[PDB]
RNA sequence: AUUGCUCUUCAACGAGGAAUUCCUAGUAAGCGCAAGUCAUCAGCUUGCGUUGAUUACGUCCCUGCCCUUUC
RNA sequence: GGAAGGGCACCACCAGGAGUGGAGCCUGCGGGACUCAACACGGGGAAACUCACCAGGUCCAGACACAAUAAGGAUUGUUGAUUUUGUGGGUGGUGGUGCAGUGAUGCCCGUUCUGGCGCGCGCUACACUGAC
């Protein structure tokens, strides 16, 4: 039969555009709490 | 003294899938498969490297050994029968969880790439090839039952129950059926996990044996019986 | 003659099975507006497949692409920072730390 | 009783574990492996799919976890691609996982012998053939061999022969590892077979030629 | 910088695990149109209209909450 | 506390339909055992235990025999036959370690620098009951 190799990482995350806009938000978050 | 037939070239047989249900296949079900993840990056839990952890969880780490589904899985996956594409294999975590492994996939031998991949395969549900055109990894729907085949006959491995020659009970059995092994994966524990999808139980041998050793034992029969080579 | 099951254009495999403007949409570039007004200037019939095409259909086809002014083609129809910010974002989170 | 290579009149299924690569590396002494150790060995010139002693703990669990073991009818000798000799008790219970079992080689390649309290695991003189029975046919895993019955291969050989089997645990090499011994080659399945899984599928024909059930 | 349009680029996704939430007639569900009228809301809130179902409408058996014995 | 008789409830039974959890977008709230005697057992980032580890740049690879060149000059960092050219040609050898300075000794087999997330909403898809 056909064998086929799995595809995997060696370590799994669950670019850093995204990692920037993420910050945003806690940042977003943290600052609104302080001013209430 | 036959004429040979149209095509003699030797093809590929077809790769069995869930969604088939006619043809005659080996099923073995990888029951109670001990395979958790945890942050700590997620890891496979395992017996060894992995004490406190599962300690501080209140899991037995006895029962925190993947690797008996991992030889399981090696020695069932590189048997000639699956060569043949007449088997196809089912997981059934500890947790609950089922797991339909394609018969072309090739898990990696070493234990470590081995968890690299459960873990990969429970967070993400499925895995694909490197080739992408396949799913060889895929979670999918509890009961076991309606994946299995319309017509199949469902036995379990019991220390207890009667022995049996595996190559006279695939012989007496009907040829449109399938049967379905359902392997206890647990170091140690009660053989009743499939009793409920189960019919009748039976026994390979007298003499204890290993979970990697029984489905090797075990589809050797089926080669023999089916004449697989 | 014979149905061209796989034919050579601009350096890109096409398929003959496929519709002309479908099947030249596959060359980078050429999507499936720009492939439609392509073969309208060229003149060929939409509903045959790439396999029938003749030879000269082809090099037509290659001449309105390779030269679209030549032929009319619509000119409005043809085609550091961010480290600065992440640090000024950590200067308003280390700030915003030493207030709480 | 416990089979001993001293006793050479018994019928018994000898199991060669021919090119085992094991080897033991000091920065303390561990045992080579192909993910533990990548950068290491790329310095020691060896290339890393040669370095695999996972597949030599794979074909031991399922040769001492068989049948034939619990029967007392089988013995396992493995020949280190280096030139050393191992004999393997049957009444041997190795680790299970990989880790402990590296830990376990390393202590015997180092101490030449494995103490629990008839050495576990000795490491014994070479050629093979001395401590091998007397009257014992030999034969290796081919896949360009003829395929072969197991079974009925057993049956048609007599009784008062041993059998001695020599299966390849390296990753990739030619067989010709035991050509200078053996007398004949033979194919086991149709299908290419890893040595795990020729060993399975050989001892299992035993079992049913001998009746070991 | 802002909001639109033209062309090109053309990804993941092939019905979704363990589990979990809601729902009985103009009801579920689909579709749009209008105003942002002191709180809330900005492809979010509210209102308006168009198409329009399956199943049940019975039970205390399981679960839960009550009523009566001015027993 | 028990018992009896009744009522009610998609936070109950029953029958189904919708979702959420898979993907894209948008968005609210919160931050010590041992199928495993021997080994491995309080560990966490490939590796690196105190001068290490990882990745790169220098230096080291002249035994000897013959022939030629060659003292009016082969080669050297100014020197003089040490090399140079061609043909043949052996060796793991400043090796280590265990035994009884010594031993036909058992066993195996380098140098200097440069860098190092959890809980929830909403919308759109996975087509032919469709797309244009
Ligand atoms: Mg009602």
């Amino acid at each position: 039969i056909p064998t086929h190799a799995p595809k995997y990482e060696e370590n799994f995350n669950p670019k850093m555009k995204a990692q920037l806009k993420k910050e945003r938000k806690f940042t977003m978050k943290e600052i609104r709490k302080d001013a209430k | 003294q036959k004429a040979l037939p149209a095509s003699l070239v030797p093809q590929a047989p077809p790769v069995l899938t869930s969604k088939d249900k006619i043809t005659k296949r080996m099923i073995v079900v990888l029951a109670m498969a001990s395979l958790e993840t945890h942050k700590i990056k997620y890891v496979l839990l395992n017996c060894d490297d992995h004490q406190g952890l599962l300690k501080k969880m209140g899991r037995d780490i006895s029962e925190a050994r993947p690797d008996i589904t991992h030889q399981c899985l090696l020695t069932l996956l590189d048997s000639p029968i699956n060569k043949a594409g007449k088997l196809q294999v089912y997981i059934q975590t500890s947790r609950g969880i089922l797991i339909e492994v394609n018969p072309t996939v090739r898990i990696p031998r070493t234990f470590k790439r081995f968890s690299g991949l459960m873990v990969q395969l429970l967070h993400k549900l499925s895995i694909r090839s490197v080739n992408s055109e396949e799913k060889l990894l895929k979670v999918i729907k509890n009961p076991i039952t309606d994946h299995l085949p319309t017509k199949c006959r469902k036995v379990t491995l019991s220390f207890d129950a009667p022995v049996i020659r595996v190559q006279d009970y695939i012989e007496k059995l009907d040829d449109d059926e399938s049967i379905c092994v359902f392997v206890g994966a647990m170091a140690r524990g009660k053989d009743n996990f499939a009793d409920e999808y189960v019919d009748e139980k039976v026994g390979l041998s007298n003499y204890p044996l290993s979970a990697s050793v029984a489905c090797s034992k075990f589809c050797h029969g089926a080669e023999d019986a089916w004449n697989i080579l | 003659g014979s149905f061209q099951h796989i034919l050579r254009l601009l350096n890109t495999n096409v398929d003959g099975n496929i519709k002309i403007v479908y099947a030249l949409t596959t060359i980078k570039g050429v999507g499936r507006r720009y492939s439609n007004l392509v073969c309208k200037k060229a003149d060929v019939d939409l509903h045959k497949r790439a396999g029938e095409l003749t030879q000269e259909e082809l090099e037509r086809i290659v001449q309105i692409m390779q030269n679209p002014t030549h032929y009319k083609i619509p000119a409005w129809f043809l085609n550091t920072l961010a480290n600065n910010v992440e640090s000024k974002l950590r200067d308003d989170l280390e700030r915003l730390k030493k207030i709480r």
